[PDB]
């Protein structure tokens, strides 16, 4: 407290009236743990198959270059 | 055969017979002959393997061979070097890419082989 300005440093500081905000926390914690699965699986699903996808059969072309028939 | 023994050790040195291999096929069509399935003559095999048949260490003495092999196109599917695997114990291949990236030698490890 300053006798203009009041700074209020709370480790968990939440807009409330009754310390029930329960339902929101986990709330809270379920949407970053579900964007969490979402990144998880669109960096796998996406890239990693077709990680695997686009180096499938590329030697197999590229010997088969040299042949002049 | 050397006076009281055999014949001496055989030092042999070939000078790609791709060359003698396009003389063939040269000559194939105005011999009234026809066209193998790229444009050699159909004798190719017949007259190569009797070549290299006449080409050995036998009882008597023994024939060291050196073979230059070129290859067209740098290709090995082509028919003549495909026949010459069947010709040649001692396999030593070349590679375009080896000496892309400056090795001297550049003579490709895998497809290089011996029977010893």
């Amino acid at each position: 407290v300053q006798p203009h300005v009041v700074t209020v440093l709370a480790d968990t500081a939440i807009r409330a009236d009754n310390l029930d905000e329960a339902a929101i926390l986990e709330a809270r914690k379920n949407a970053e743990q579900l964007l969490a699965n979402q990144k998880s699986d669109l960096d796998s699903a996406a890239a990693l198959a077709a990680l695997a996808e686009t180096a499938a059969q590329l030697e197999t072309i590229r010997k088969i270059k040299n042949r002049a028939q | 055969k050397d006076e009281n023994g055999k014949g001496r050790d055989v030092l042999l040195f070939v000078d790609n017979i791709y060359r003698y291999t396009l003389a063939g096929t040269e000559v194939s069509a105005l011999l009234g002959r026809m066209p193998s399935a790229v444009g050699y003559q159909p004798t190719l095999a017949e007259e190569m393997g009797v070549l290299q048949e006449r080409i050995t260490s036998t009882k008597s003495g023994s024939i060291t061979s050196i073979q230059a092999v070129y290859v067209p196109a740098d290709d090995l599917t082509d028919p003549s070097p495909a026949t010459t695997f069947a010709h040649l114990d001692a396999t030593v291949v070349l590679s375009r890419d080896i000496a892309s990236s400056g090795i001297y030698p550049a003579i490709d490890p895998l497809d290089s082989t011996s029977r010893q």
